[PDB]
């Protein structure tokens, strides 16, 4: 009872590189679909499969192919990736096609960025900044801030870890990254997040705070020729301890 | 404009003979086939030239995909019925949907299903409910009526979408569907009087015998039969009374014209 | 299981006249289920070049078909239509009565 | 051709009522769908209308007028979790979905005790950046981007301390420039008159 499972969640590609997105549904559905979502416009259908054993083109099939492997699986193939195929791809399924009221069930989405060269891919630099003493005395609260800066593309997942456990209460992360150089088209990004706790929780010297950014980047098969380090998929983190005085 | 109708039929066979298809879909505008699909060709194709000439290939490609899906859906529904009937062997499942655009401008809409050629489920788009003929259909009725949105969707398709398609197809085949070919009507003896008409279109015709200006349970009505050239023929007979003289007259109504043939 | 036997009607396209080309029709209707075999007969022999319409559907869920072939009727040659169906123990022949 | 239109963005206050409009011009009509899509997540089905009228479903209601080619999604008693994009889609005569571009619904929290202040966070030993936090201001305050190319300022973010049932807006500014100070970090923004600037 997992619903719709598509992989991978993120992927960087060089122009001309092949790629296959996977999609599976365990709801015994007959119809499956592949969409792309781009800013400023509605979902556009790429290919669909009305039932097992048949597929057809959607609105934007050029540059893609699909295979309805069986009733559960519907893969999307990018043979020669192009910069215009940089998008968020969604696989969906429905019980049938042509039934009027049947809704779609969507997978988590796959974010693809296709680049001419991988020389502008950077992992984030991550830093934690401890609360202001003025805030603690004025509000009896303490706000930690975390900055992930200089990363490209925008394939990151930031999380907070208090005493080894991930937390979400008192946490707010920018929903959209910040272009460090808004004019340039391939600008590296910055992302900020805050964790706010009570002053008493911050003033316990044995409380541990950690910011963690998962970056999705290159893999073993990607060619790297730059003098800097290869920007592979990696976790970059920074920490801070509670301060008594 | 005369009364016109659009209907789509589906036939599903559970264990068909080696050659026979297990699924067949055919659409009609009045008595004319317009489209066809079966599990052998797996393609939706026009069956009238004015349909092929007015619908682009992307229309046939799209409905080919839809019918491949509906084919599988029909097989699943038929498997479910025959298991719940506990029936062995080959059995048939049928669906008919469509609408009528009446002469006065009013509309009708209908949707129903059959198992082994007998009524199974009948949709009432006014009360938004399904009429079940037995407890196998009653089980299906409960599951279909639990999805209120599907009932509303079918009401909208019958009252709005179906009528819109019919008007579109009516213009496409205006030269065929809206023409009038009057009948050629004659009488001969064989002892009974036979009134015979042929060469007419549309097929809707009314023939009857009158005795001394009174219409009579004593008339044998023939079927309206296709002649093979796009026109139709029909007949009606009545037995002669040898013990008394009577005025016999054949009455034929067709496409707003009445005809009377007195038998001398 | 209610199986319905086919109704068979043999007739010419036009009022027949000897020596005038015409079409012999065999209209088979009202049957269920849909499997059926139809042959047009000329003096007890099956006619080879014989056409037929696609299987057709009626509102009461039965099926119908039109089998036809072109012919020139003469006073000597007799024509008929032979139909077989699950509802028939043996083929049923209906002669063309002009 | 086939067109579907909905506003790009809407902003309303927590607890209020918002009506998101969708108009469509399609060849045929087999139903109108509303979907909810949280940022970075999958769309999820909200509602379906095919006949005229209003259909309620919790805090959400969906209305349809076939003759006008128009529908709205009605959200009552707005909560922060309602912040999302809302996508309208119409099934045409051939059962093909036409998708609107989506409406991004932004929700302003109700700040009961505003306490606007700009705080200087503690430097990190592993970073050359100085970081400033503008926090606890009323939801009517807007945070402008920086006019200095070496000063970075993020938009406002709504955080919820669940244990205390407490919400607050905040924005972050940082820079490694020598002249950068939190007293001037948000000078390009219209900030409350009573903003607290603690002494350096
Ligand atoms: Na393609």
């Amino acid at each position: 009872n997992a619903g719709v499972t598509q992989t991978p969640k993120f992927q960087v590609l060089k122009t001309g590189q092949s790629m296959t997105l996977q999609c599976a549904q365990d709801m015994n559905h007959n119809s499956m679909y592949w969409y792309r979502q781009d800013p400023g416009m509605g979902l556009r259908l790429i290919y669909y499969s009305a039932s097992e054993g048949t597929t057809d083109k959607g609105e934007v099939p050029n540059g893609y192919n699909v295979s309805r492997l069986n009733k559960r699986e519907f893969s999307l193939r990018l043979e020669s990736a192009a910069p215009s195929q940089t998008s968020v791809y969604f696989c969906a399924s429905s019980v049938w096609t042509g039934e009027g009221s049947g809704e779609l069930f969507f997978g988590e989405g796959s974010r693809l960025t296709v680049l001419e060269d991988l020389k502008n891919v950077f992992p984030p630099e991550v830093a934690v900044f401890e609360p202001s003493e003025a805030e603690i005395s004025h509000t009896q609260k303490a706000t930690l801030v975390c900055l992930a800066t200089g990363f490209y593309p925008d394939h990151v997942e930031l999380s907070w870890w208090v005493n080894g456990k991930e937390v979400h209460s008192g946490v707010c992360t920018d929903p959209q990254p910040l272009k460090e150089q808004p004019a340039l088209n391939d600008s590296r990004y910055a992302l900020s997040s805050r964790l706010r706790v009570s002053a008493t929780f911050w003033q316990n010297p044995r409380n541990h705070f950690r910011c963690q950014v998962q970056f999705y980047g290159l893999s073993e098969n990607d060619e790297w020729t730059q003098d800097r380090a290869k920007p592979v998929t990696q976790i970059v983190s920074a920490e801070a301890w509670g301060r008594a005085d | 404009m005369r009364t016109h109708s659009l209907r789509y039929f589906r036939l599903g066979v559970s264990d068909p003979i080696h050659g026979v298809p297990e699924f067949i879909s055919v659409g009609y505008v009045d008595s004319h086939p317009i489209t066809t699909y079966d599990s052998v060709t797996r393609q939706k194709e026009p069956r009238a030239p004015w349909m092929a000439e007015n619908l682009a290939p992307d229309h046939w490609e799209r409905y080919t995909q839809l019918l491949r899906g509906w084919q599988q859906m029909f097989k699943v529904e038929l498997k479910r019925l025959q298991r719940h009937y506990n029936h062995s062997g080959s059995h048939t499942y049928q669906r008919m949907i469509g609408c009528e655009l009446l002469e006065d401008g009013s509309t009708t809409g209908f949707l129903q299903y059959a198992y082994d050629g007998q009524d199974f489920l009948i949709f009432n788009k006014d009360t938004l409910s399904w009429l079940a003929v037995d407890n196998v259909a009653h089980t299906i009725k409960q599951a279909w009526e639990a999805n209120q949105h599907e009932l509303l969707y079918q009401k909208n398709w019958l009252e709005e979408e179906c009528i819109a398609w019919l008007k579109r197809f009516l213009e496409y085949g205006k030269d065929t569907l809206q023409r009038t070919e009057p009948p050629l009507v004659r009488v001969n003896r064989k002892t009974a009087l036979f009134c015979k008409a042929h060469g007419f279109y549309p097929p809707e015709i009314y023939m009857t015998w009158m005795k001394n200006g009174e219409e009579i349970q004593e008339i044998d009505y023939g079927d309206i039969l296709p002649s093979g050239d796009g026109t139709y023929q029909a007949w009606a007979s009545i037995e002669l009374d040898p013990q008394s003289s009577n005025l016999y007259s054949c009455h034929v109504e067709h496409s707003g014209v009445h005809m009377v043939l007195q038998v001398p | 299981m209610i199986q319905r036997t086919p109704k068979i009607q043999v007739y010419s396209r036009h009022p027949a006249e000897n020596g005038k080309s015409n079409f012999l029709n065999c209209y088979v209707s009202g049957f269920h289920p849909s499997d059926i075999e139809v042959d047009l007969l000329k003096n007890g022999e099956r006619i080879e070049k014989v056409e037929h319409s696609d299987l057709s559907f009626s509102k009461d869920w039965s099926f119908y078909l039109l089998y036809y072939t072109e012919f020139t009727p003469t006073e000597k040659d007799e024509y008929a239509c032979r139909v077989n169906h699950v509802t028939l123990s043996q083929p049923k022949i209906v002669k063309w009565d002009r | 051709g086939q067109n579907i239109d909905q506003p790009t963005e809407m902003t309303a206050t927590e607890g209020a009522i918002v009506q998101i409009n969708c108009t469509y011009q399609t060849s045929g009509f087999n139903g109108l769908f509303w979907y909810q899509q949280h940022a970075g997540e999958a769309p999820t089905f909200l509602s379906y209308n095919v006949l005229d009228g209003l259909e309620e479903k919790g805090r959400f209601s969906s209305f349809l007028s076939r003759s006008k080619g128009y529908s709205y999604l009605l959200l009552k008693e707005l909560q922060m979790k309602d912040s999302a994009s809302y996508l309208c889609a119409v099934k045409d005569s051939n059962y093909q979905l036409i998708w609107g571009a989506g409406t991004k619904l932004i929700i302003k929290p109700d700040i009961q005790n505003p306490d606007p202040a700009v705080y200087q966070l503690r430097d990190s030993k592993s970073s050359d950046k100085s970081v400033c936090l503008f926090t606890d201001f009323d939801s009517q305050t807007n945070v402008s981007q920086s006019k200095d190319s070496d000063v970075y300022i993020t938009d406002k973010c709504v955080l919820d301390m669940r244990s205390m049932d407490f919400k607050s807006n905040s924005a972050v500014a940082w820079s490694n420039k020598s002249d950068f100070a939190c007293a001037n970090a948000f000078n390009n923004s219209i900030i409350p008159e009573d903003t607290f600037f603690p002494s350096p």
